[PDB]
């Protein structure tokens, strides 16, 4: 008939799954050494360029 | 501590009340204490606080 065994017990392996990534290009591209290091304690909070 | 004196002809005080012994004292105590307080943001002293000391 039945057997019911309740000896086994449920365990969880200590491995994770691989997940999903993508991809930054955007940010590689746009220029950065014009706004680098620009804002500061003497600055505020915005800093202006000129135009030709 | 203070004291009186007597002024008798023959020096016999018999009946008369002598000094008695008084002790006082000063009382120093503690009061209230003076307390200066400030406070300000994260991005305050980021982008807006130089010269701080």
């Amino acid at each position: 008939p039945n057997n019911l065994d309740s000896n086994v017990s449920q365990i969880v392996l200590k491995k994770f799954l691989p997940g999903f990534m993508s991809d930054l290009v955007l940010a590689k591209t746009v220029d950065r050494q014009l706004l680098a290091g620009e804002i500061n304690s003497s600055t505020g909070d915005s800093v202006s360029f000129k135009r030709p | 501590h203070q004291f009186s004196s007597l002024r008798t002809p023959t020096g016999d005080i018999s009946g008369q009340n002598k000094n008695n012994l008084i002790s006082g004292k000063a009382t120093g105590r503690v009061g209230n204490y003076i307390t200066v307080a400030v406070e300000y943001q994260q991005l305050e002293e980021a982008i807006k606080l130089n010269q701080l000391e």
